[PDB]
């Protein structure tokens, strides 16, 4: 058996299952899917009573695919997809679309950010600054250490908690042993 | 001095929640997020 | 029946899913399974979730799944498992 | 035992090593009946419980978060009496029974309470009844 045996073997299994038949089903936090993980959705479409498909995108459309510089060719490629099978199988459709923001409600800047990511004629955010900042450090080593002073002053001034507070690095590699 | 009285504070500051911090979230009674 | 949930980043799609989730739980505890289908990054952040609530604290009818424990689960009924796993190694 | 043998969910080693003697004996028990005359049943049933930090960690008292434990209830089955669970072990025993359940019982003690308290809360239903059958001897005790 492969690591990658096991969703064919899934897909090809689906069928005969019976618990999972009358099953209700959600997918979210993907952007894309593979050929072989798409086999087992279509599979789940067929044998499910219900799934529903959450894509973070911006009225995507089933006609076309993405063009290549759009923001949400990833998610939106996935849905034109995902539509045309489950239009293919005859299933019952139905759209939710949600348009206000939701995280960013009392912090206008970072919803600034996230609409006005896309469009290169990008007005600027006329506002205070508080929630954004950009920082300069003197190195990696400098940049973490900032860093951690900043986030003992979130949980010690501002009343945060450390499950709050996260981190990312495009290169992990680069900070994980200073970190 | 100034900040005689933060510092002070600040020094002898600890973590109300930090009792916590070492617990596993997930703990399996028999996936590498839990433990046992 | 498919269902298409879409919106920008921070939406509240993930918020909304969870929730319904939490309403099945309270209405039919026992009732046909729920499956909770996300990333493998993403199953720990669910289950912590899905559990947090005041009127039940857990769930037994909905489960998350990684694609990879979604095949473990149906693959140890509809069988293969016993099948010798081999490391990329 | 053939047919998990065919698809694969036994290894030939496995298949050769169960005891039928052992996996008859429970379904002519008084509970094995019981499990079959059932207006409803399920097996292999997951579940994931949050309970207070401290309600399984004594040592740390000071805060009350939630912490998720998570585990496989056996066997769970209705009657028009209530809602009973049933677990399975493979526990050694004879080499009488009686000296053994006291033992036994303690064992799995915590493990079944989890159990009916993941059943209970998170169902708001009520667990009335708990039983384990031991493959040694064909035993069973309740809890």
């Amino acid at each position: 058996l492969h690591s990658e045996d096991y969703l064919t073997l899934l897909a090809e299994h689906i069928p005969l299952a019976e618990d999972i038949k009358g099953a209700h089903i959600y997918v979210d936090g993907f952007y894309q899917f593979t050929p072989q993980e798409f086999r087992v959705l279509e599979q789940l479409m067929v044998h499910a009573e219900h799934i529903t498909f959450s894509l973070t995108a911006d009225k995507p459309s089933y006609e076309r695919e993405p063009h290549e510089l759009e923001l949400f060719r990833m998610t939106g490629k996935t849905y034109y997809r995902l539509h045309q099978k489950a239009k293919e199988l005859n299933l019952d459709i139905t759209y939710k679309e949600l348009s206000g923001t939701e995280r960013h409600t009392k912090t206008p800047e970072l919803a600034h950010l996230e609409a006005q990511y896309e469009a290169r004629p990008a007005i600027p955010y006329a506002e205070k600054q508080e929630a954004l900042t950009v920082m300069q450090a003197a190195n990696r080593r400098a940049e973490l250490e900032g860093i951690a002073r900043e986030i003992h002053a979130l949980v010690r001034e501002k009343g945060y908690r450390y499950k709050d507070v996260a981190i990312l690095a495009r290169q992990p590699e680069d900070y994980k042993d200073m970190v | 001095f100034a900040f005689d009285e933060k510092a002070r504070e600040q020094l002898s500051w600890t973590y109300p929640h930090q009792e916590v911090t070492q617990i596993r979230t997930k703990q399996s009674v028999s996936d590498e997020y839990s433990g046992r | 029946g498919a269902e298409f949930l879409v919106g920008r980043s921070g939406s509240g799609k993930t918020k909304l899913i969870i929730n319904s989730i939490q309403d099945e739980l309270r209405r039919a505890p026992f009732g046909k399974p729920i499956i909770f289908l996300v990333p493998d990054q993403m199953t720990f952040l669910m289950e912590y979730e899905l559990a947090k609530t005041p009127d039940m604290g857990g769930m037994i009818r909905a489960q998350v799944f990684s694609f990879s424990r979604l095949a473990w689960r149906v693959l140890q009924h509809t069988g293969g498992m016993s099948r010798p796993f081999l490391t990329s190694t | 035992v053939h047919r998990l043998y065919e698809k694969e969910l036994l290894t030939e080693e496995q298949k050769d090593a169960i005891d039928i003697e052992e996996i008859v004996q429970f379904f002519h028990t008084e509970i094995g009946g019981q499990l079959i005359g059932a207006k409803w049943k399920d097996r292999e049933i997951p579940f994931s419980l949050a309970l207070p930090a401290k309600e399984i960690y004594p040592d740390a008292h000071e805060a009350d978060e939630p912490l998720l434990v998570q585990g496989i209830i056996d066997c769970l089955y209705e009657t028009e009496d209530g809602l009973y669970l049933l677990a399975y072990k493979s526990d050694r025993i004879e080499g009488g029974f009686e000296g053994a359940a006291p033992i036994l019982k303690k064992r799995y003690e915590t493990q079944i309470q989890l159990y009916t308290k993941a059943v209970e809360q998170i169902a708001k239903t009520k667990v009335k009844g708990c039983a384990l059958y031991f493959f040694d001897g064909g035993h069973i005790l309740t809890l």
